[PDB]
RNA sequence: UUGAAAGGGAAGGGCUUGAGAUCAGACUUGGUACCGGGCCAGCAUCGGUUUGGAGCGGCAGGAUAAUGGCGGAGGAAUGUGGCACGGCUUCUGCUGUGUGUUAUAGCCUCUGACGAUACUGCCAGCCUAGACCGAGGACUGCGGUUUUUACCUAGGAUGUUGGCAUAAUGAUCUUAAGUCGCCCGUCUUGAAACACGGACCAAGGA
RNA sequence: ACCGAACGUGAAGUUAAAGUGCCGGAAUGCACGCUCAUCAGACACCACAAAAGGUGUUAGUUCAUCUAAAUGAACUAGCCCUGAAAAUGGAUGGCGCUCAAGCGUGCUACUUAUACUUCACCGUGAUUGCUGUUUUGACGCUUUCACGAGUAGGCAGGCGUGGAGGUCAGUGACGAAGCCUU
């Protein structure tokens, strides 16, 4: 809690001091996806099936964190018209670890109800709680790829207050694929 | 969980007896009752046994005469619970007080 | 619906039990059952294994 | 309230040949922060030769109206594509800001020329600050020394379905 | 045998996270944040309105 | 008095459907003198009886009811949605319903 | 809004589609609906069009046999009833009750010459058209295209409205009296206190 | 033939409920006036899911909102007062045109110090209206409160009251209403087909 | 064969594509314009229209003439009109609709799929544990998770018929078998 406070703090600090100085800070760039697969399961060509697949994006509402990079962002390029994605306030993450957060516990879906499921499974990267899980997380930690990964992909329900008119289209021309970069978090307050 | 309340009988012809609070409207007219003796009402006061015993007509005697006292206090409030409720051409509960 | 990654339903493919009806291969099955649960001694569950196998799959030795 | 006004500022990303690369800047009518970026490299990658992928945006900031309750004329440049060719034309709108004024420039192209929004070039949008700078008839007319005007024709909106009382439509 | 929500659950919301009781205790959802009041856009910035 | 009416007025309009298919759980009412969700939700979770008259006597009365409750709103002007103990037989569309005042919350 | 036992609308004025919209939902959900003064209905669009129209609609029947074909009435109220059945599933037991549930008139017979008539705003011609656009009155069209009572409904109801007038006027000077009559009694203990109950 | 029922250019079917008919069940293998149970419901509280309110409040950000209000300087016109020229008003909003810069109205630009609001986000803040569900069946776990080898909202519904058991209740059959429903088998890219076999029933039939 | 979405049996919630004047669940909802047709127009695939004209109306472009009260030329492209003729009577699906219920565009709410979310139940596959309590079913019992469309075709587990060995010291003239029957 402490280093999240100071960090947006210091970032809110040096973007005045840029003012003053007549300089313009520019933000680190977002390290963090949500991805919410939101096209059904008919009707894909091979190349974006594989990488839906390669990305546990096999239903339709079903959403995974992705540590960007230039790997992973073009892979999910190869997915654009078939996903919204954007970038997860830590609010957002937590409110999806507490309420529809589940471990793959020997390849069952196991429901996060106590911190011992969590230390069971990946106390060896030293989480020992659902609160370290979602610093791990939030902060692109060391151990991202073991914590993602044990984590079941999010099965979210349709938005309350439905979608755009019409979906299959960028965000950007107005429908509801694409980047959306901060607007992933109302997304999700709707859907989970 | 239930209610306690009076007509009272002399007025209404309803007697202390028990209704539940769900069966209710409560309105904003309200009597005075600090000058009432009730502190021997429970649930045990009507377990069950016409002809009514003389404890409850007594105590409907008590009760009217203290119930009377201060309901002659307010001008047209004795006529006004001697008159029963009902909904009127173009009566609307969501938009009425009460 | 579901874009699956594998067939469903798909049965494990090895045997779990004798095909036999004798009933002291049965005994010695109810015998090695217990102490390959018991036990986790390899040896004990590579037994249990064994005694399902089918006639070609026992070379005579 | 369909648009905000922004400002983007991006930049080359910097190299050895060129550390530090000149900043630009661009005014966008946009709905929200994501469309503005996509508008500033669209517009960049006309006007120059650069790519998202080999730059960064600097900073996008809204730009809130100076006198919002300030009745004003605005002239508006714009560049538009039709069904046969691309066209220049100058509209003016009066509003008490450039985003009321850019949203219904928007409405009027769509409803005249049937132009959508992925057709029109926003050049220049500006106050007009003299009446004599005000050219268009169809908003001189609002201009002249004490005007007023009744409304003819009134029409009640109605709650029921059914009226005891003939209609009026007097004002 | 049945999920129990933390964020809407009290009891499961302090035994998934101990630090929930302190951050209830010390306000932390409205802490109040001590500073000055400054303009720092009070010149150079103020080419965000006009070029 | 000449009025004793302790219920509103309402009508069985409809059952929830699409265009071609029907679904007789859930019936579409109105109420009377309500022309908006904000005014339809102060009756929601009140009783419903449709009140109705048969050939036989059942305990010396030929008057049989079916009981149901108010659950949520329909659409924009008001209509709400109702969950009768039987489904509401699809002759008394247009028949006449009695919104309870109770359970009462005023 | 609320449940009537018989709605009589005035159908002067109001325009054909929009009032068969309404009433149709109106008797589909259970209410009684006579609608009169039929022949003062209108349509939007100059009389040569609507009359085109209703020639267009002339021109169908059945060619194997014409008693079969398509039945084109002529009355205005069958005007307004063609366009009213055209948006009620008539085929159906629930459709036949509802148009039972609907009466239509030329003019403003008994019983409903003594009887309140109400109107449609949503429907009404002079405040749903531009000002400046054309219209039809149902009754010229239909005596154009082969309706026989003009002239008769015409006689009719100008003796109407003369027994209506004097019946009217009747109203005015009882209610002149009874105005009087309350404002003697003004500034009285009642009357005060009614006042402050906005009475 | 008898009885019952339905019937506006087919009939027949599914789903749902009503109506009429039939069937069934706890006052139990009940126990000894009492105990206790069965069924149908009302209310209360809890747990799970979920939709709401004109919701209320705290905090943060931004141009440390922009405005506005107040103070200061500068300016002009769709030029107020004043003044002059007039065609019409017995200057009975008369009126129009000129002039110039607050006058007997005001406006615009820039700016100084305070104070808000909008928008966006956060609250492990508060209050409040409804709906559906109640799987499991000694205990065992994790936590909490601690005032306690205790108690809890914390490993899945209990409490209470009324009615009924000559029945409120449930199923089936017949029929009405609403909604949907082409004739099967077959060859075929494609069958309701203006493609073929099939009037009906039994027994035989690969 | 398009769009959406792929299906065990259910409850509640929310949606997709498509819609919300009536037929039909959902607004005669909020908003800026455009259009009047004596063959208007009305939603992808899709149930067609061209070259070419208009002093109908709207907005634009570039020139020019005017107090030494605005006007003149050329042009651009929106909706509308002409170009636009077939055989039974007839199809924006119908009604009907004209500051639309039409065309372009923005917004707010709302409607409902076998799809998504939570829960119940069936089955399939996997999975936890079970012998000093293994207890006459260990081919059993038990914990947990995921999944379920299907012609040709494969396999599994069952239901039914004639006759045969064994068993129930089985049923039966006090009524076997057959047949009819809310
Ligand atoms: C905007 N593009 C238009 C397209 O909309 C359409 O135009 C129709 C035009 O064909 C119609 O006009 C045409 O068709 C009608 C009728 C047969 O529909 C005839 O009566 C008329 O004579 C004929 N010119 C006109 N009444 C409306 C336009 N939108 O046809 C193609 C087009 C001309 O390019």
């Amino acid at each position: 809690q402490k280093e999240y406070t100071e960090a947006e703090r210091s970032v809110i600090k040096a973007k005045r001091d840029a003012k003053a100085s007549n300089s313009y800070y520019v933000d680190a760039q977002p390290k963090l996806v949500f991805v919410v697969r939101i096209k059904g399961i008919n009707k894909i060509p091979p190349k974006p099936r594989k990488v839906l697949q390669l990305l546990r994006l096999t239903q339709i509402n079903a959403g995974v964190f992705v540590r960007l990079t230039k790997a992973t962002s073009e892979l999910i390029k190869l997915a654009e018209p078939y996903v919204a994605y954007g970038y997860p306030s830590l609010s957002t993450i937590r409110q999806l670890v507490y309420k529809r957060g589940f471990g793959k516990v020997n390849k069952q879906r196991i429901a996060l109800s106590d911190n011992a499921i969590i230390e069971a499974n990946l106390g060896k990267f030293n989480i020992l709680s659902i609160e370290d899980l979602i610093h791990e997380i939030y902060t692109v930690g060391p151990n991202f790829k073991q914590v993602s990964n044990f984590l079941w992909p999010f099965k979210l329900s349709n938005p309350n207050g439905g979608f755009r008119a019409r979906k299959f289209q960028h965000f950007i021309q107005g429908g509801d694929t694409g980047n959306r970069e901060q607007f992933i978090n109302a997304l999700v307050k709707q859907m989970n | 969980n239930t209610l306690l309340v009076s007509g009272p009988f002399k007025v209404n012809g309803v007697p202390l007896r028990r209704v539940n609070a769900r069966y209710v409207i409560a309105t904003s007219t309200k009597v005075n009752v600090s000058g009432v003796d009730v502190s021997k009402f429970n649930v045990e006061y009507f377990a069950r046994e016409k002809e009514i015993k003389a404890e409850r007509v007594a105590d409907q005697k008590s009760v009217d005469a203290a119930l009377l006292s201060e309901i002659k206090k307010t001008p047209l409030l004795k006529q006004y619970l001697a008159a029963s409720f009902s909904l009127k051409n173009g009566d609307r509960p969501h938009l009425l007080k009460f | 619906g579901r874009d699956h990654t594998s067939k469903q339903h798909v049965r494990s493919g090895h045997r779990t039990a004798p095909k036999s009806d004798n009933v002291y291969l049965q005994l010695l099955v109810k015998l090695y059952s217990f102490l390959a649960r018991r036990t986790d001694a390899p040896f004990n569950k590579v037994i249990l294994k064994s005694l399902f196998l089918s006639k070609i799959n026992r070379p005579p030795v | 309230s369909r648009l905000n006004e922004y400002q983007v500022i991006g930049r080359n990303l910097p190299t050895e040949s060129v550390p530090e690369p000149k900043l630009f800047r661009m005014r966008i009518f946009a709905p929200n922060t994501v469309v503005a970026k996509s508008r500033y490299w669209y517009f960049l990658q006309k006007l120059h030769k650069v790519k998202k992928a080999s730059g960064e945006i600097v900073s996008v900031n809204i730009i809130s109206e100076a006198k919002p309750t300030k009745v004003k004329t605005f002239g508006i440049w714009l560049r538009y594509e039709s069904r046969s060719g691309i066209h220049n034309m100058y509209k003016e709108y009066r509003d008490v800001t450039r985003v009321g004024a850019v949203e219904t420039m928007y409405q009027d192209l769509a409803a005249r020329h049937r132009a959508r929004f992925r057709s029109i070039h926003i050049l220049k949008v500006v106050e007009l600050e003299k009446t004599d700078d005000v050219k268009r008839q169809y908003v001189k007319q609002f201009l002249t020394k004490d005007l007023k005007f009744p409304l003819p024709h009134r029409v009640q909106k109605s709650k029921k379905l059914f009226q005891a009382t003939a209609p009026t439509t007097f004002y | 045998v049945l999920k129990k929500n933390p964020l809407k659950n009290k009891q499961v919301l302090l035994r998934l996270n101990p630090y929930a009781k302190a951050y209830a205790a010390e306000k932390v959802g409205s802490a109040k944040v001590e500073q000055a009041k400054v303009k720092p856009s009070k010149g150079q910035f103020a080419e965000v309105l006009k070029n | 008095a000449e009025s004793h009416r302790l219920y509103v007025k309402g009508k069985h309009i409809s059952y929830q459907r699409s265009k071609s298919v029907t679904n007789p759980n859930v019936s579409l009412i109105q109420i009377e003198g309500v022309a908006s969700p904000k005014d339809a939700k102060f009756y929601l979770g009140k009783r419903i009886a449709y009140v109705y008259r048969a050939p036989k006597e059942i305990r010396g009365s030929k008057i049989r009811v079916i009981w149901g409750k108010v659950t949520r709103t329909h659409g924009n002007n008001g209509l709400v949605r109702a969950n009768f103990k039987k489904n509401l037989p699809p002759k008394t569309f247009g028949a006449s319903v009695r919104i309870m005042l109770y359970p009462s919350n005023i | 809004s609320s449940f009537e036992k018989v709605v009589v609308i005035d159908g002067k004025g109001h325009l054909l589609g929009r009032l068969a919209s309404i009433v149709s939902k109106q008797i589909l959900n259970g209410q009684k609906v006579v609608v009169v003064r039929c022949e003062e209905l209108n349509i939007s669009g100059e009389f040569f069009r609507n009359k085109l129209k209703y020639h267009d609609y002339l021109r169908k029947a059945t060619r194997y046999n014409k008693k079969k074909g398509p039945f084109h009435f002529r009355a205005p109220s069958r005007i307004l009833y063609k366009a009213i059945r055209g948006m009620i599933p008539h085929k159906t037991a629930r459709g036949k009750a509802a148009l039972e549930r609907l009466k239509v008139f030329e003019g403003v017979p008994p019983p409903y010459d003594k009887k309140k008539r109400v109107v449609v705003p949503q429907a009404l011609r002079v405040l749903r058209l531009k000002p400046g656009r054309k219209y039809t009155t149902v009754g010229k069209l239909s005596s154009a295209v082969g309706w026989k009572y003009e002239s008769v409904v015409e006689k009719l109801e100008e003796k109407r409205k003369v027994q209506s007038a004097e019946y009217y006027a009747k109203k005015k000077a009882l209610t002149k009296k009874l105005n009087a009559a309350k404002a003697s009694t003004a500034e009285s203990e009642a009357a005060q206190k009614l006042a402050a109950f906005g009475y």
